[PDB]
RNA sequence: GAAAUUGUUGAAAGGGAAGGGCAUUUGAUCAGACAGGCCAGCAUCAGUUUUGGUGGCAGGAUAAAUCCAUAGGAAUGUAGCUUGCCUCGGUAAGUAUUAUAGCCUGUGGGAAUACUGCCAGCUGGGACUGAGGACUGCGACGUAAGUCAAGGAUGCUGGCAUAAUGGUUAUAUGCCGCCCGUCU
RNA sequence: AAGCUCGUAUCAGUUUUAUGAGAAUAUGUAAGAAGUCCGACAUUUGAAUGAAGAGCUUUUAGUGGGCCAUUUUUGGUAAGCAGAACUGGCGAUGCGGGAUGAACCGAACGUAGAGUUAAGGUGCCGGAAUACACGCUCAUCAGACACCACAAAAGGUGUUAG
RNA sequence: GCCCUGAAAAUGGAUGGCGCUCAAGCGUGUUACCUAUACUCUACCGUCAGGGUUGAUAUGAUGCCCUGACGAGUAGGCAGG
């Protein structure tokens, strides 16, 4: 993970003198898995089923 | 113009369960992004795992409430600390309730009543923020500076 | 010296949030939302009833 | 508490080379939203191999049912774990809703068998529109026409603690 | 010329306990000020808080329902018809699908109501509190001088001016209280 | 405690990313200027969160009798029993409830007033409902609380739902 | 599932007592209700910390003022009395 994090920091710097190189936002923090928002879903590949939870 | 965002807000999303019911579409919502916090149980007889949990989130006492914002870190800190808290997914008008009658802030130290936004500006007047509406809305919307 | 709490003395209030006095007129929870005729379909109905 | 009736519909995942996880529903009964959502996990973790990270709701809608004045013979069929193992069972109601039905259920089983709510899986409930159905006698005898019975002995109940005329029923 | 301890008088209490603690009653007793002290009440406002009635709104199946029209069906079978007796209708069947009752399902129509949640919407009752002590500021009303629920309460009125409130104190009463210090 | 240096300071009985040792839990380290190049690159300077502070030197008082509960683990009938290890409660620590308590639930203290609750409860002792609703049970010692007197195997022409 | 039996000692003895049986019991739910030095609000005390304050006129510089949070505690330590 040492190599992670070495990777890491020249890739920020990498695409830190990009940003420099043509005038663009940085965006060089990392952050973490953020919460999904909203995305439309449709039943044309299949209408729904019921579980019937049956099994005995 | 706060208000205005907040009703359309509403309507927009409602237009949209409304146009996926008319699509035969189903309109899952988009999660939200924050939480209320408060403590149930008192100082003692906790673990030491959930203690310091609960000293960084500035849960010290019991009925002591504050914000978080939702990620997957925070979230496996409400689901680790799940036995002795209650939380859920705030509107604005309970949060106006809140920062108009227990709204107390920090500066620099000393716990204040807001009382006036000369306060907000003289010390949020740095990141634009410079009233209390823009506070809730910093707070409901999670803007950059919500930490 | 002593805190009042707005949602009361509405003088405080004013003296924060100086929209509420233009919040009066219109009054701002009866808005009287615009119907539309934007009906289901069948597949909803039938999904939410049936099995 | 005081039960509702919830469809709940929920997707595995969206995920890249198996968009849209086919669509699993469930009837789900509750007071209120959440805890029918946890009992959906809950049945659909044991149908296969999923969770809630691995799961994610589609959406959910009440159920109003569609005739509160018409008397409904219901029967409906259930498993639970009691002290002991689990079993199965069949039983037959006379009541008007689904959601009144189940409620009086759960009591019945909170008496007869102690059984608390969690233990006990709904597998159907259902409708029994004709007669000749019908096995049990607790609920056929209330089906005959011209049907009338008394309520003797009513239990009068006085706010006052003394009264004057040492009472009668009817 | 103290204390233990002892007697007489005065006061009080007392059924197998006493003493102590919180509040108060009864009785005894008592200091201070009126030349502005004590106890109270009424109105308006402020803070915390409790409890009612009423109003306006958004939602979901744009509630389901009910209700209205509509096709079909069946019975815990309505009229009608038929049969056996028979007190001359009353049973039992068989018919009969609205007929001399009606119901259910399915479709369609336009509303309301409940349920949930929102109001910087109104309005009332009740309790505790009165902090601080020339002005300063964010504020509202307005054309305005100025006014005000605006960075902590004032105004009006009553009686007493005394052991009346209060304090001390024995006692009763409700409730509580395991005997002190030391090694373990 | 006295100094010296820092000051937003190094940090955390904590998570998340990454990756190890030894599936989860637990456990280790990295998450930047003290780094990148041969004078060039400042708070989007390198995740979240929180901070009545952080570090270095000198010195001073007391302390070094264990018990109980959960977990991994060995034995057995197991104890007021023993072999090991992590964590917690006690001991110094009041208070409401458990009728009362060395170990249970709740909750940690200035003096006071008002309010609201916790755990436990609302026939009377006892402040609070002989509230509402679905069922069951009738014991010639009914039963009335988890761990704070439990037994099964089974027997039963007692009752109920299957 | 409930119930009976399995499931016993001997001073007189306990669901805590009374007693309770469509319960005051056992199982479930809905509201309402009760009260702790814990929570909120408020006055006062006390410490601690951050701020302002020799300046004429006046009396204290460890003083005065403003704000906030906090308060248990044996051995032991520190300061004022």
């Amino acid at each position: 993970c040492r190599q992670e994090f070495l990777e890491r920091v020249k890739a920020n710097a990498a695409k830190r003198a990009e940003a420099k190189a043509q005038g663009v936002a940085v965006q060089l923090k990392r952050q973490p898995a953020q919460p999904r928002e909203s995305r439309i879903v449709s039943t044309e590949g299949n209408v729904p089923q019921t579980l019937a939870p049956v099994p005995y | 113009a706060y208000q205005k965002e907040y009703e359309t807000a509403e309507r927009n999303i409602i237009q949209a369960k409304r146009d996926a019911k008319a699509a035969g579409s189903y309109y899952v919502e988009a999660q939200h992004k924050l939480v209320f916090v408060v403590r149930i149980k008192g100082i003692n007889k906790i673990p030491p795992k959930p203690r310091k949990v609960l000293q960084l989130l500035r849960l010290t006492r019991i009925n002591s409430g504050t914000f978080v914002k939702v990620t997957k870190a925070t979230l496996e800190l409400l689901k680790l600390i799940e036995p002795y808290v209650a939380y859920g997914y705030p509107s604005y008008s309970t949060i106006r309730q809140l920062v108009y009658k227990r709204g107390f802030g920090k500066i620099n130290k000393q716990r204040v009543p807001l009382s006036d936004n000369a306060i907000i500006e003289a010390n949020l007047g740095k990141y634009g923020i410079l009233s209390i509406d823009d506070l809730i809305h910093e707070i409901i919307t999670v803007g950059p500076h919500f930490k | 010296v002593l805190k009042k709490n707005p949602l009361k003395n509405k003088q405080v209030l004013l003296r924060l949030n100086p929209y509420a006095k233009v919040f009066a007129a219109e009054k701002l929870g009866s808005k009287k939302a615009e119907k539309t005729g934007t009906k289901p379909a069948a597949v909803f109905t039938e999904t939410l009833k049936h099995d | 508490a005081h039960f509702k009736e919830y469809q709940v519909i929920g997707r595995r995942l969206p995920t890249e080379s198996v968009p849209e996880p086919k669509l699993f529903r469930m009837r789900i009964f509750a007071s209120n939203e959440v805890i029918a959502k946890s009992r959906y996990w809950y049945f659909l973790q044991k149908l296969h191999k999923v969770k809630k990270a691995s799961g994610e709701i589609v959406s959910i809608n009440q159920i109003n049912e569609a005739h509160p004045t018409k008397v409904k013979n219901f029967g409906v069929w259930v498993r639970y774990d009691s002290r002991s193992g689990t079993h199965n069972m069949y039983k037959e109601i006379r009541d008007v809703s689904r959601v009144a039905a189940v409620e009086t259920l759960y009591q019945d089983m909170a008496a007869r068998h102690r059984a608390r709510f969690r233990s006990i899986h709904i597998l159907k409930v259902a409708e029994i529109e004709k007669t000749a159905d019908v096995k049990r006698q607790y609920v056929k005898q209330f089906l005959t026409k011209d049907l009338k019975f008394p309520l003797p002995h009513r239990v009068q109940k006085s706010t006052k603690t003394f009264s004057y005329k040492r009472p009668s029923t009817f």
